[PDB]
């Protein structure tokens, strides 16, 4: 899978 | 012999079009050589689709890989179109301007089937940004507009999350699809290889050594003269794809008309049994 | 940071003319991704050009795969026609069956 995370810079 | 290791790694490049709409985010992945997934935000209804064999078949041990991943992409998509608005906002860029946000993150496992290295790297206008650090713990920003990301992202217990996905699902996903892309990925073709010869003049030739049909990427092409190297002398051109998922290459080397039979090429790969030694 | 892209063209199996074969433009080391790449046909573009899917390498510099079906013949010159910002003017490369 794509990491399901994130966080905008 | 060789232990073997492979990697699954991930690609986003996020831009910036001023004057003809919304930002682009494009995201592939790839298992060690091979693409095997690919995103386009600017696709009507944009989903996540399958660009090897294998994935064509992970729908029915997988119902929901398709679904979940084009989720993940979509919200990957928005995070980016924000981020490269934030990022222009730290170092007070114009909004004429067009720039890149580049990610590159993955697992290398090793023959046990435990990981090696976790990484997750990122760019701005092809220049270092921002780093996860070996330990998977912190983050190494590379100038000062950057560690207003890395002060976001510590103070979001971002790495922590990060960590998770690299030990966790980057590991199990690449053992699934080394698995079912077994014949695909786990194969070492050996490069079919000959010599051509391009006379120049009465009194000099062209020799050139080619290797074609190749998988996995690595192979080393060198000309010899009696025993001797020659990479000064022999133009060496950088591998490159076929476009049926192998790859070729080539050194060609200048040699005078009557002395073809002194020089040899030599030809190694995963794939050979043993060393090729070719001659003309 | 802007890098000109490097260009090679080729074809994907040694070419045998009256035969199918595909002919490829491999474009690398760019940046940014923005690129312009036509493959020719005596001159003029060939319609039916696909491209693989935009990735790039560990220096953050693109590459692209241009490619089309194509059946070679003699007197049948091909060639990669490339434009990218950092190029004053388009570059072309000749399709060459030796390389």
């Amino acid at each position: 899978d794509f990491e399901k995370e994130g966080y905008s810079l | 012999g060789s232990h073997g290791f492979h990697s699954l790694r991930y690609f986003y490049t996020a831009w910036s079009r001023p004057g003809s709409g919304e930002p682009r985010f494009v995201a592939v992945g790839y298992v060690d050589d091979t693409q095997f997934v690919r995103f386009d935000s600017d696709n009507a209804s944009p989903r996540a689709e399958p660009r090897a064999p294998w994935m064509d078949l992970v729908e029915q041990q997988d119902p929901q890989y398709w679904d979940r991943n084009t989720r993940n992409a979509r919200d990957a998509a928005q995070t980016y179109r924000v981020g490269l608005d934030n990022v222009r906002g730290y170092y007070n860029q114009s909004e004429a301007g067009s720039h890149t946000i580049q990610r590159m993150y993955g697992c290398d496992v090793g023959p046990h089937g435990r990981l090696l290295r976790g990484y997750d790297q990122l760019a701005y206008d092809g220049a270092d940004y921002i780093a996860l650090n070996e330990d998977l713990r912190s983050w190494t920003a590379a100038d000062l507009a950057a560690q207003n990301t890395r002060r976001k992202w510590e103070e979001a217990g971002y790495a922590e999350r990060d960590r998770a996905y690299l030990e966790g699902e980057c590991v199990e996903w690449l053992l699934k699809h080394l698995e079912n892309g077994r014949e695909t990925l786990l194969r070492a073709d050996p490069p079919k290889t000959h010599i051509t010869h391009h006379p120049i003049s009465d009194r000099e030739v062209t020799l050139r050594c080619w290797a074609l049909g190749f998988y996995p990427e690595e192979i080393t092409l060198t000309w010899q003269h009696d025993g001797e190297d020659q990479t000064q002398e022999m133009e060496l051109v950088e591998t490159r794809p076929d476009g049926n998922g192998a790859f070729q290459k080539w050194a060609a080397l200048v040699v005078p008309s009557g002395e073809e039979q002194r020089y040899t090429c030599h030809v190694q790969h995963e794939g050979l049994p043993q060393p090729l030694t070719l001659r003309w | 940071i802007q890098r000109t892209p490097k260009i090679q063209v080729y074809s994907r199996h040694p070419a045998e003319n009256g035969k199918s074969n595909f002919l490829n433009c491999y474009v690398s080391g760019f940046h940014p991704s923005d690129i312009e790449v036509d493959l020719l046909k005596n001159g003029e573009r060939i319609e039916k050009v696909e491209h693989s899917d935009l990735s790039f390498s560990k220096d953050w510099s693109f590459y692209l795969l241009y490619y089309t079906e194509f059946t070679p013949t003699e007197k049948d010159e091909y060639a990669c026609r490339v434009n990218h910002v950092t190029l004053s003017q388009p570059k072309i490369v000749k399709w060459d069956r030796d390389m």
